[PDB]
RNA sequence: AAAUAUGUAAGAAGUCCUUGUUACUUAAUUGAACGUGGACAUUUGAAUGAAGAGCUUUUAGUGGGCCAUUUUUGGUAAGC
RNA sequence: GGAAUACUGCCAGCUGGGACUGAGGACUGCGACGUAAGUCAAGGAUGCUGGCAUAAUGGUUAUAUGCCGCCCGUCUUGAAA
RNA sequence: GAAAUUGUUGAAAGGGAAGGGCAUUUGAUCAGACA
């Protein structure tokens, strides 16, 4: 006995039960994937300008 | 059996236009990317590195990394009930900024004109685009254009 | 398609920068309604001119009354239309009171001789034929004769009660 | 608990819209229009009646 | 028939009221709902849902943590507000006066408490001191340290724990999260 | 406590005020319509008398009524009907036209009959079946007091304002209208005087625009 | 070189000024990335809509399908 | 040149007949009408009259008449088979 | 001393099954409610 082999029929009635979502944005991305040698200048420009405001607060 | 290699399928679309091959021209180069631009993928046939697989040309991202001869574009592909959220990196040739995005900065600083010269002009704005709106009354004059009467054709064949 | 009117169209192209002021086309439309007969207009515009309703404008859609409405006349109506095979034309020849009314007949025998719809028929001209003698066709030309008259033979008297008493006689 | 129409019904009527009080009085809707008798162009006439 | 857009007879997924059977904490509940309606500030609002929630979701506050809320400027004087138990430290060796309002008190945290001249204070004697909830500061313990969190979303480059008894090499570390075995995940 | 005429006859004076400002306004309203009606009238007759063709302002306004039921619907038309609220068969509502919503009406053609409406078609809908939003709750619209708590905001203290807001199509349409529960309308009395509905007006149907001819449709089913 | 189907944009997580932070970048404190301080508010920047928006845990059945309009390959055709 | 009548539309114009329904339970509100006391068709029915007080209405059951009604359970894309 | 199954007595129907659903006529039978 043979099967029946593909299909995509009711496929994207399934889909739509729930939604088809967007994947929220968010302020600050991840630094995953950046170059190196930027990033690690961004470390070090952060503690330089949080230190000048702890100073400047202090 | 079946064929599913990285390029099938891409017979006419990394093919290179009609009077168009050889080498590409200078401002492909000269023109400078930053992080958020808004970019356009199409695919250049000729240069081979750097190439996005079939399935991005046509798709529109945004810039996150800028390195020696590339840019990394982050595109939104869906599967199933869900989209994923997607990291190329290109080359300068297969991309382009999006001219919608310039369109919309212009605009910015027209909306932003106005609300500074309604301040000084005094009270009001209305600076949301309306659509087309239906159109108003007006007199169609006859002085020198009269109605030209017209009647359906009968049938000739002419063969 | 229904009990019909006649009206009048007007209609020209939408208005530019470039070139104000077109030109206004018109014409005659046989219809129940002013709805159908904008479409109409619409419909036969579009086979001449390069132009649409997206593109274009109604300007004044007026009724033309019958000028005469109790005098007797003799039409000549000039048809188009498709049959199953082709698309042919016609001379038919109609006797009546009023335009709207040869109208009214020639849809109504169209159908019946020749099972051609509302659809498949275009009314060409209908044109009133104001002398006697132009009148080729023959089932129009017996009424023309002087001093014409005719009886009614087998007359029938529809009743209201199912049965009845005597036995009918068809005498007139 | 009981929702009357108005149209019939001439009190939940005046209950909204006070108007129809003075409405009715000076009968309104059957209003004589002036009659002027401006005559239509030798154009209309013409364009109107032909083939 | 409607073209119905959203679900019909959909339950709001929220509790109403608490799980359990006690009878006191009932007496809280018939409390706080009077006063959540015929006031108007959102604290008892508040601290009526707290109320209603189960064991998991009403983690313990620490003595240490409410003395580090206490160190913010400004909040020295702020009657704090737990709604759950209260929980003793031994890794502080000095701790402020105040005046804490909560469910429960261990036997350490209570001593703690009164040894530096505090009081520790019923919710219903809270109700009657500060009626529309003035002056108050509302702590809540972390939910996601508990052990039971560890374990959600495992999955391939997750770093997220398997469910495992026994622990060790020979327990989970071979073909899977290296290269000399195969691959890493 | 002494309230029963202290506090009392204040509030009455003060609702004895608002009717004095709501005569006024009708009586205003009453006026624009006839004059406004008359001009339109006027302006005709004045082209036929030059020569030229007066050409009316097109309408700003139509209302729309779904005329098939819920079964077999195409994915896309279906997700519109939802947008203008027809989820019931011979449900209705009214729509401010642009070119953003014309384009919406040619999607659904084949299952709405809609057009032009008049003054009266609109005053008889919303007195016999006004309903208005509050909580979702679906209010009846029998009195003032109900639609000056809800739509005081925007101008609009009494029902001929509703009704004189949407039919100049004014600035607080969009407001005014979503105010209004779609509009739960009966089978046509006189029937739909075709024996198939489902072909175009122009074909001898129901569906699609038959511009003026909806006032005697919804009259019936109203 | 259509029609139908398809990607992105239409703002506060934004726009403009002011001059700080760096082991990155520049011939050059020039740039780059994130900032302090100041200016810009409910016409805050197309329509229509919104029985709320978002997140987590856990577990059932199912994994033989068939039909209809349009497009269609195999086949002379088929309730193939 | 002066009228009339249809056809389409409007009236917060007038008025006659028929059918079904009467939820609710001191008071509260919006209003009308009156110079005032009050009155009302105004947040859902009151008034009047008769006959019967038992198998008279009502319920159950058997039959009769009109139209409808295949044998359950099962595996299956599909079972009255 | 239940049911399947059977006998006698009483009521009913019955032109190639019987049984069921909605409504009423008719026949048998029934409490309540009336103070
Ligand atoms: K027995
Ligand atoms: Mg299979
Ligand atoms: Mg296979
Ligand atoms: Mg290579
Ligand atoms: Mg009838
Ligand atoms: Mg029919
Ligand atoms: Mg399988
Ligand atoms: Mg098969
Ligand atoms: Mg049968
Ligand atoms: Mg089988
Ligand atoms: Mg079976
Ligand atoms: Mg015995």
């Amino acid at each position: 006995a043979k099967s029946k082999n593909h299909t995509a029929h009711n496929q994207t009635r399934k889909a739509h039960r729930n939604g088809i979502k967007k994947p929220k944005t968010y302020k600050y991305p991840s630094l995953k994937g950046v170059d190196p040698k930027f990033r690690r200048n961004h470390k070090h420009a952060l503690h330089g300008t949080a230190k000048a405001l702890a100073a400047a607060k202090k | 059996g079946k064929s599913h290699g990285y390029r099938s399928r891409t017979r006419y679309m990394f093919q290179r236009d009609f009077r168009k091959h050889g080498a590409v021209h200078l401002s492909t180069y000269l023109k400078v990317y930053k992080v958020g631009d808004i970019v356009d993928i199409k695919a250049n046939g000729s240069i081979q590195k750097g190439m996005p697989h079939k399935f991005y040309q046509g798709k529109t991202g945004v810039v996150y990394n800028v390195t020696k001869s590339s840019v990394g574009v982050i595109i939104n592909k869906m599967v199933g009930n869900r989209y994923l959220e997607k990291r190329l990196n290109l080359r300068v040739e297969h991309i382009k900024h999006s001219k919608c995005r310039q369109e919309f900065l212009e605009r910015v600083k027209a909306n932003a004109a106005k609300r500074a010269e309604a301040k000084a002009q005094g009270v009001a704005v209305q600076l949301k685009r309306q659509p087309a709106q239906p159109r108003e009354s007006r007199i169609v004059s006859t002085e020198g254009n009269v109605p030209q009467t017209l009647a359906p054709v009968p049938y000739e064949t002419f063969i | 398609m229904a009990h019909f009117k006649e009206y009048q169209v007007i209609g020209r192209r939408l208005p530019t920068e470039s070139v104000p002021e077109p030109k206004l086309f018109r014409m005659r439309i046989f219809a129940s309604n002013e709805v159908i007969a904008k479409s109409r207009y619409w419909y036969f515009l579009q086979k001449l001119h390069k132009v649409k309703k997206a593109s274009g404008e109604i300007v004044s859609i007026n009724q033309i009354n019958e000028a005469h409405p109790t005098k007797v006349k003799n039409f000549g109506v000039w048809v188009r239309y498709d049959s199953r095979s082709g698309t042919h034309n016609m001379y038919k020849e109609i006797r009546d009171v009023s335009r709207v009314a040869a109208v009214e007949t020639l849809y109504q025998d169209m159908a019946a001789r020749h099972r051609a719809r509302f659809r498949s028929i275009h009314i060409l001209k209908v044109a009133e034929i104001e002398k006697t003698a132009d009148v080729k066709r023959q089932y129009v030309k017996q009424f023309l004769t002087k001093d014409l008259k005719f009886p009614l033979p087998h007359r029938v008297q529809k009743s209201t009660k199912t049965f009845s008493y005597k036995r009918p006689s068809t005498f007139y | 608990v009981l929702k009357k129409n108005p149209l019939k019904n001439k009190q939940v009527l005046l209950r909204l819209n006070p108007y129809a009080k003075v409405f009715a009085a000076e009968k309104l809707g059957s209003k004589k229009a002036e009659k002027t008798g401006t005559k239509p162009a030798a154009v209309f006439t013409e364009t109107l009646k032909h083939d | 028939g409607i073209d119905h857009t959203s679900k019909q007879h959909k339950r709001s997924g929220h509790r109403t009221a608490p799980k359990s059977d006690n009878v006191y904490l009932k007496l809280l509940v018939k409390l706080y709902t009077f006063l959540a309606r015929r006031t108007d500030a959102p604290f008892n609002k508040v601290v009526l849902k707290a109320l209603f929630l189960s064991k998991i979701n009403r983690p313990p506050v620490s003595v240490s943590r409410i003395a580090r809320a206490l160190k913010q400027e400004g909040a020295a004087n702020k009657t704090v507000v737990v709604v759950g138990t209260v929980t003793d430290d031994a890794r502080i060796f000095e701790f402020p006066k105040t005046t804490v309002a909560a469910l429960r008190f261990t036997a350490g945290a209570r001593a703690k408490i009164v040894k530096a001249g505090g009081e520790c204070i019923t919710l219903d004697q809270l109700a009657v001191r500060a009626p529309k909830g003035q002056n108050t500061l509302i702590l809540r313990g972390p939910r996601n340290s508990r052990e039971a969190v560890r374990h959600f979303g495992m999955g391939p480059h997750k770093g997220k724990a398997p469910r495992i008894l026994s622990t060790g090499r020979k327990f989970e570390r071979a073909r899977g999260r290296r290269r000399s075995k195969g691959f890493k995940v | 406590a002494e309230q029963v005429a202290a506090e009392r006859a204040a509030r009455k004076a003060a609702n004895k005020e608002k009717r004095a400002i709501i005569l006024e306004r009708n009586a205003a309203y009453q006026k624009e319509y006839e004059t406004a009606e008359r001009n339109i009238i006027q302006a005709k007759r004045d082209a036929k008398a030059a020569g030229s063709y007066y050409v009316e302002a097109q309408h700003k306004l139509v209302f729309v009524v779904r005329i098939k039921g819920i079964n077999k619907i195409p994915p896309k038309p279906r997700k519109v009907l939802q947008l203008l609220r027809l989820t019931r068969i011979n449900s209705g509502t009214f729509v401010k036209v642009t070119k953003a919503t014309l384009e919406l009406l040619k999607l659904i053609e084949p299952y709405v009959a809609y057009g032009y409406p008049s003054y009266s078609t609109i005053r008889q809908l919303v007195y016999k079946r006004g309903f208005g939003k509050i909580n979702k709750q679906r209010v009846p619209l029998s009195d003032n007091a109900i639609i000056e708590a809800n739509l005081g905001k925007y101008g609009i203290l009494s029902i001929d304002d509703l009704i004189h807001e949407i039919i100049t199509v004014g600035p607080h349409f969009k407001q005014a209208n979503n105010f209004l529960w779609p509009f739960k309308l009966s089978n046509p009395s006189g029937g739909w005087g075709v024996p198939r509905k489902f072909k175009h007006f122009i074909q001898g149907g129901s569906f699609g625009n038959r511009e003026e001819f909806i006032n005697k449709l919804v009259k019936s089913m109203n």
